[PDB]
């Protein structure tokens, strides 16, 4: 029947990363949320008229287990390499991650986006500008969510998708 | 009747229950949310005792009261005023008569003495299984010993001598078995040698057995402190965390350990040996219950520089591959398998700590500190309870010792484990990868050929245990 | 994995907690600090299946004895415990037998008759008079040893094996 899409969220932790994944699956409308709940991490969704379901793995809160990364990794058809818009050292780190998507997946061509995530109102730190010219040069799309609001979290996984599916 | 209670004026904790202070879920009831007084009403409350609840709260309270407000509340909660006599108690005494004092008997007996000896019970919980509080302000201590202390009367007396000895013991701070532990094996590294100490030398039974003892023991000592508030995630983790983040960071080595094991092994048929070895440990771990361990190697042998090495799969025994794939298989559709084998086996275990560490930081993450209802703002208890599932079954883990023999050696070698050495994570693992590459270079280059590096026998012992007289 | 409720009950001393900190932790306490009311969980296979106990251990002392009814509605089966050493808390069983089923509205609730501190040399309560008493209520008699672990496995795991028959 319908396509399964593995997706694997990566990005540096204690930055509010997890939003992304729980906004999506949530009960978009009522804020609340059992991860412990088989399939907290699948959602059927359309996707430009075509239906699909998106299994979406995030080990938020597993960033010490480094040795576990491309065990995690392995799984993926596509990637979201997220940093918040407020941590530089966040932003710094994708350079790493993708090289360690495209190394698991021995591509140079891995479906992925990079994803600038607004944790909080704190001061922002990367703008939009640097964080559009590295998306560029690695030639994959750049999305700006907010962990509080929802905006853009669609986009993210759709993006994603469309990028999987173009491949 | 119900028993008639103090005025809500002078005594806050007897307020009506309603929808504005008040929310249960859908015999006793599950608080969804509440305000902080009714929440201690309920952890104290006259009707029944809720240990779970105790637990639960003292837990998880910090994030929406601090330990010098609770410590005012349950006092508070504690200080119950007495009715006055009644009218057949007045006439009574008007005639010089005793009065039978009925109801304040009742009151006495049915709510001041349990919510009384509720409130201690909870002193008594807290002082001895979240004694950090008081470690870290000693004011609060103070305050706490004090209370206890100057508890006055005598159906409270035992169990006030008892906690005013419980708090000393605590300032200034043994297993039985079923059976013998098995004979410690050994293989080629002979006790007391531990200059040879190494992958292929020591037993594998034993290389498995002393990492598991080393692997609970830092399960065990991972308290909810460390975890509640999402903490090892945050800026101060080091502070707040440091017994699960030396327990992962243990993990973490062990399967960089093996991956260098493996890559460091350039002839091809001494590295199929080292590959066959860590998958013997690897079923010995499955027999164990360390599912810690059973996922370090899983990692290991699905990490970009051991995954990509075709030429030694190829000679792996197929009853290896088999060992291999079904522990893989445990880790496969988030862990479906794994949860189910948990929750299977006879302890003692050692569970894997990552998933309980995504699940209380979604669930934190994913739910709101307050519920507004009817214009209050009500503490959202639901997920505190959810958090405190999670700590429960985690601490349920922790209790069951193993049945195993420590070798102090042994012990000492894998506690000072280090392959990274100097290097910083990123070069230490371009390192690992760049050796794969060179031991088994990406096709079309040709397969180059590698001495052997090892003096010793590579026939294992097996994993199967020996028992002499 | 089925879930069993059990509580331990009986006189203040007689060894309530010990035994169960030694059934959850292989460990004997030593002290004798008076329970309020403690709650522990065990996952443990027994007869091939596995389970999750839960275990109420209850207040002894008289002080406490108005607050027993609530924890009696939840329990599933309780074990009933008195010392060897102390005939007194011996003597006590029937009071604890008549509140439960009183509470229970039962007269078959799992229970198991447990004489504790078997390890002790100097015995007030002999094996017959307590079999006896066991026999008269329908339910297995197990001595145990908190100190020792003699019997601690055979009695909480026999109260299982009450429940599950039920
Ligand atoms: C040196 C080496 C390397 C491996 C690596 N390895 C492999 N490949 C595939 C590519 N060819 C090379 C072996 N597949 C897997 C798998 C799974 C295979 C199918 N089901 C899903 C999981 C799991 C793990 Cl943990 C390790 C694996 C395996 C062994 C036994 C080995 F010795
Ligand atoms: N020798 C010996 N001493 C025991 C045994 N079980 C308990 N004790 C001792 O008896 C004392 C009371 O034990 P305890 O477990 O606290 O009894 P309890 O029935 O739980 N008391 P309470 O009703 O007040 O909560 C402690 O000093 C304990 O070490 C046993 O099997 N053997
Ligand atoms: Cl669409
Ligand atoms: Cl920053
Ligand atoms: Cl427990
Ligand atoms: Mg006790």
């Amino acid at each position: 029947g319908m396509t399964e899409y593995k997706l694997v969220v990566v990005g540096a932790g204690g930055v509010g990363k997890s939003a992304l994944t729980i906004q999506l699956i949530q009960n978009h409308f009522v804020d609340e949320y059992d991860p412990t709940i088989e399939d907290s991490y699948r959602k059927q969704v359309v996707i430009d008229g075509e239906t699909c379901l998106l299994d979406i793995l995030d080990t938020a809160g597993q960033e010490e287990y480094s040795a576990m990364r491309d065990q995690y990794m392995r799984t993926g058809e596509g990637f979201l390499c997220v940093f918040a818009i407020n941590n530089t050292k966040s932003f710094e780190d994708i350079h790493q991650y993708r090289e360690q998507i495209k190394r698991v997946k021995d591509s140079d061509d891995v479906p992925m986006v990079l994803v600038g995530n607004k944790c909080d109102l704190a001061a922002r730190t990367v703008e939009s500008r640097q964080a559009q010219d590295l998306a560029r040069s690695y030639g994959i799309p750049y999305i700006e969510t907010s962990a509080k609001t929802r905006q853009g979290v669609e986009d993210a996984f759709y993006t994603l998708v469309r990028e999987i599916r173009q491949h | 009747g119900q028993m008639r209670l103090p005025s809500a004026d002078v005594y806050r904790f007897a307020e009506p229950d309603s929808e504005e202070n008040i929310i249960f879920e859908e015999g006793i009831p599950i608080i969804k949310a509440g305000t902080v007084i009714k929440l201690i009403e309920r952890l104290t409350y006259h009707m029944y005792a809720d240990p779970n609840f105790v637990r639960t709260f003292l837990t998880t309270y910090r994030s929406f009261c601090k330990p010098q407000e609770l410590l005012s509340l349950i006092i508070e909660r504690f200080e119950i005023p007495e009715p006055e006599p009644t009218e057949a108690d007045r006439i009574a005494i008007e005639n010089g008569d005793q009065p039978l004092s009925a109801e304040l008997k009742r009151f006495r007996k049915e709510y001041i003495q349990p919510v009384q000896l509720r409130v201690l019970n909870v002193c008594r919980h807290w002082v001895e299984h979240h004694f950090y509080d008081f470690e870290r302000d000693a004011y609060l201590l103070q305050r706490m010993e004090e209370f206890i202390g100057t508890v006055r009367g005598k159906a409270m007396k035992k169990w006030v001598e008892s906690i005013t000895k419980i708090i000393q013991r605590k300032k200034i701070a043994n297993i039985t078995f079923q059976s013998s532990p098995p004979t410690v094996e050994w293989h080629i590294s002979r006790p007391g040698h531990i200059e040879t100490f190494d992958l292929l030398t020591l037993h594998p039974i034993e290389i498995a057995r002393q990492l598991t003892l080393l692997e609970s023991d830092l399960y065990r000592a991972v308290q909810p402190s460390e975890l509640v508030g999402s903490v090892w995630t945050k800026e101060d983790k080091e502070i707040n965390s440091p017994n699960l983040l030396k327990m992962i960071r243990h993990t973490t080595n062990l399967t960089l350990w093996f991956e260098k094991c493996i890559v460091e092994t350039e002839n091809l048929e001494e590295r199929v040996a080292v590959v066959s070895r860590i998958i013997e440990i690897l079923q010995v771990f499955q027999e164990l219950n360390n599912f810690n361990g059973v996922l370090e190697v899983v990692s290991a042998m699905n990490s970009s520089p051991v995954y990509r090495l075709d030429h030694t799969f190829e000679q792996i025994p197929s009853r290896q591959k088999k060992i291999l794939e079904e522990a893989h298989e445990l880790s496969e559709d988030h862990y479906k398998k794994y949860l189910a084998k948990l929750r299977s086996i006879n302890p003692p275990c050692v569970p894997f700590f990552g998933i309980y560490l995504t699940n209380i930081l979604k669930t934190e993450e994913g739910n709101p500190e307050v519920l507004k209802r009817h214009g209050k703002e009500l503490i959202n208890f639901s997920k505190r309870r959810k958090v405190a599932e999670i700590t429960g079954e985690i601490q349920q883990y922790q209790n069951q010792p193993y049945c195993l023999r420590v070798e102090s050696d042994i012990k000492r070698f894998f506690e000072n484990l280090n392959p990274m050495g100097n290097s910083m994570e990123k070069e230490f693992t371009d390192y690992l990868f760049n050796k794969s590459l060179e031991i088994e270079p990406r096709n079309p280059k040709p397969l180059p050929r590698f001495p052997k590096k090892y003096s010793y026998p590579l026939k294992s012992p097996g994993v199967r245990p020996s028992n002499p007289r």
